[PDB]
């Protein structure tokens, strides 16, 4: 499987009433899902973290749910990527927060491919 | 003795196991930012 898989999806064009029991029930069926993190502000409302406990039930997930109907809207269902993750922060403190990560965790601070 | 094509194998199994590992809660919410509320 190709370097940017990732356990971590970041869903876009979510519906602002779905709820707990809908997103386990749609994400749910690929596999064990280690946790999910629902926006709720202004700017991040509409949009989701969807964590996996297996790589390959995230992989088949995202080959099955890009584009996926609910309530008369298509998901967007994209991999995990820190610099993306990041973005809304300003120059010097991002840079920071990506060599964090880099340091502590080891995890790909490049953007996407 | 593991031919070329075998290590290889190998080699994608060892990526494989570290990119599959459990993660701390700490680390799991290092990787977020602002505005998320957890289910
Ligand atoms: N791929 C991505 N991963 C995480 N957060 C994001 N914000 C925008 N794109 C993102």
């Amino acid at each position: 499987l190709p370097p940017e898989v990732n356990r971590i999806l970041y869903i876009r064009n979510l519906p602002y009433k779905i709820t707990a029991e809908e997103m386990y029930d749609i994400f749910g069926k690929y596999g064990p899902i280690r946790q999910i993190r629902v926006g709720n502000t202004p700017e991040t409302r509409g949009t989701a973290y969807v964590v996996y406990e297996d790589i390959f039930d995230a992989k088949n997930a995202v080959d099955h749910l890009s584009g996926f109907n609910v309530s008369n809207r298509y998901l967007v269902v994209l991999y995990y990527n820190a610099n993306r993750a990041f973005q809304k922060m300003d120059t010097k403190k991002k840079e920071e927060q990506l060599k964090l990560l880099k340091e502590k965790y080891g995890i790909n601070t490049d953007p996407p491919k | 003795s593991m031919t070329p094509e075998q290590l290889q194998a190998w080699r994608w199994e060892r990526e494989i196991d570290e990119r599959n590992r459990p993660l701390s809660d700490e680390e799991l919410d290092a990787m977020f930012p602002e505005g998320y509320k957890v289910l």
